[PDB]
This record gives structure tokens, C-alpha cells and sequence, in this order.
């Protein structure tokens, strides 16, 4: 690593400056996770309800796929454990919701 | 803001 | 506010512990934003391509809606400006991708 | 990690 890179920085934690999961053709459920050693302590993970997507009749169409849309987000991990004022920056891969995609199928 | 949490809609809240 | 709440905490910045935008029935484009006063400095915003969703024929179906899936994410804002080691925690509302939803339409 | 960036796929990278 670079010795000029600050191994510790100061952070001021005072931040100042209907639902699609059901109506989507690729609907999802939400799973809660709580960890008091993490800040934010509560995060939610979307889980696609079905393998296929919902058609105009309200049935699952397996010729299309529900897939989760994911991104990495930043959180703070208490370090040492239980510390009220000392953390390490951490990244987590979270599923935010689902979308409906045309599958990869070859006409061979 | 002792407790920071996401709600099920992707918004952050001080609890 | 609570006077026992730490107004400054230490953070160690050393983190350690095909594509759907095109194939989706609610496809999206990505817009880049760069701000050197923010860490991460580069974020991307999904913009839904269409008002409707793409049908089996490859056409836009306006009886369904493409909507963006959004979440708030945490970033660090340099404070004072240009500081290499002093920040304020900040939240940003980002669009991660789009999904296809049944519209709100009343049969009145 | 002087420069932290998201790529267009939602992943973070040290640049």
C-alpha cells in the first residue's frame, strides 16, 4: 500500500445534506437482517418470488426470468467489536428488487 | 443517531 | 440532540471484509456522475428507457409501466472541502435499475 | 484507496 494514504479518517455521523415489490411482473419479497456491529444495523434483501414473470392472466410465464438487481453499498463495521466511535468501512452486495429478463436460449 | 436502519423501502432512518 | 452521541468517529477506509439493463422488459440506460468532493467519487444513475415495457414482439406495451427501483446509499462528503481525512456521512437516493409494473388504473 | 468508484454494474473499485 501507499504510506501517505490515511489509515484512519474522521467522520461526522450527523447526516444532513404505491409499492413495486407487489405490482411488478417480477415481484419480490423482502428479508430483514439485523447486526448491532454494523451501522446501519438493519438492511433488507430482496428475493424474487418466482422463477418466471407474471403474465396478463396473473400466471407465471416460465419463458421469461425474474432476476435480482444488485449493487454494493457502504456500511460501517465496529472495530474493535462493540466500539461506539471506531469503525472500518465495509461493502455489502444487496439485492434491491427484481426485473424481468428475456432468457439466454440458443436456437441450435 | 445511535441507531441507523434501512426500512423495507430502501430509506434510512434514525431509530 | 444527545450530547453523549459522538459528533466525530474514526473510520479505517481500507475495505477488506450477461447484463440485465439491455435484456429487461423494462430496460434502462446508465448516467455517470463524478464529484471529487464525494467518496466514492463516481456513482451511476439508472434511467428507464421507456414509459411502457417491451413485449414478446420487441415493441413498447403502454398498458404496463417501466419504473425505477431506488434506494438510499451512504457516501462520505469531504468536510472541510478538499479534506483528505475529514468527512461527513451523507445519503443519496440512487436508481439501481428498472422493473415493469401493472399501472394504477380504475375501472370506473 | 485514494479513489473509490462505482462501475456501471454497481460494484466498487479502488482506482
Amino acid at each position: 500500500g501507499d504510506k501517505n494514504f490515511p489509515r484512519t479518517v474522521m467522520v461526522n455521523l450527523n447526516i444532513h445534506n404505491s409499492d413495486y415489490y407487489d405490482r411488478s411482473t417480477s415481484p419480490w419479497n423482502l428479508h430483514r437482517n439485523e447486526d448491532p456491529e454494523r451501522y446501519p444495523s438493519v438492511i433488507w434483501e430482496a428475493k424474487c418470488r418466482h422463477l418466471g414473470c407474471i403474465n396478463a392472466d396473473g400466471n407465471v410465464d416460465y419463458h421469461m426470468n425474474s432476476v435480482p438487481i444488485q449493487q454494493e453499498i457502504l456500511v460501517l463495521r465496529r472495530e474493535p467489536p462493540h466500539s461506539p466511535n471506531s469503525f472500518r468501512l465495509e461493502k455489502i452486495l444487496v439485492s434491491v428488487g427484481c426485473t424481468c429478463v428475456t432468457p439466454i436460449v440458443h436456437h441450435v | 443517531c445511535w441507531v441507523l436502519e434501512y426500512d423495507m423501502f430502501g430509506a434510512l432512518h434514525c431509530r
